[PDB]
């Protein structure tokens, strides 16, 4: 019956009680403890490098991350197992982080670089190792246009982290090009 | 914060 492996479930646990804990202690405050490295001094703090994707500060977001999310890593982990989706998650998070920041500096954060990696991954692995068993329906590629589009064009209304996403996108292209070399 |  259950569609969520352990780490879709814990990944879950995790952005539901860092979103509460914004709402209790200001978004701010758990920005500072959660954030991208935005002072060298905390370079060291090596969660930090992935820790952004579980803030949100908007209800929409965090629910349409947690749907991909859910539906996707649960996807993977059932179908490949638990290491897998740790590793796209953890490699995911790093570098869409890291484009990001480059280019806008460290104060940013949500689950969708992650769930863009995860599209990419299951796009690409499904076309290209049809034998996996995992494969990207149509309907939620159509789906996955529209909302980045919206976010490219602003239409969503608040402040967009494009470099992360794209990012994002192109890291679970390239681990499902090499993960199907085959 | 810029959401991704
Ligand atoms: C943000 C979404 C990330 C995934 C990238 C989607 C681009 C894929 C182009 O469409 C492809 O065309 C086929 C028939 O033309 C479909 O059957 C197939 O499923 C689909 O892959
Ligand atoms: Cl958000």
């Amino acid at each position: 019956r259950e569609r969520a492996g352990p780490v879709t479930w814990v990944m879950m646990i995790a952005c539901v009680v860092v979103f509460i804990a914004m709402q209790i202690l200001g978004d701010q405050e758990v920005m500072l403890w959660l954030a991208w490295p935005f002072d060298p001094t905390l370079k060291f703090e090596f969660w930090r490098y992935f820790t952004h994707a579980l803030m949100h500060i908007s209800l929409m977001h965090i629910l349409f991350n947690l749907l991909w999310w859910w539906y996707l890593g649960g996807a993977v982990e059932k179908r490949l197992g638990s290491g897998k989706l740790i590793v796209i998650t953890l490699i995911s998070a790093l570098l869409s982080g890291y484009v990001q920041q480059k280019f806008s500096g460290p104060w940013f954060g949500g689950l969708s670089g992650v769930v863009y990696a995860l599209m990419g991954y299951v796009w690409l692995r499904g076309e290209r190792d049809p034998q996996s068993g995992i494969y990207l329906q149509r309907g939620l590629i159509i789906f996955a246009l529209i909302w980045i589009v919206a976010g490219w064009f602003d239409l969503f209304g608040m402040s967009m982290a494009n470099g992360a996403h794209i990012a994002g996108l192109a890291v679970g292209l390239a681990m499902a090009f090499v993960d199907s070399l085959n | 914060f810029a959401t991704a």
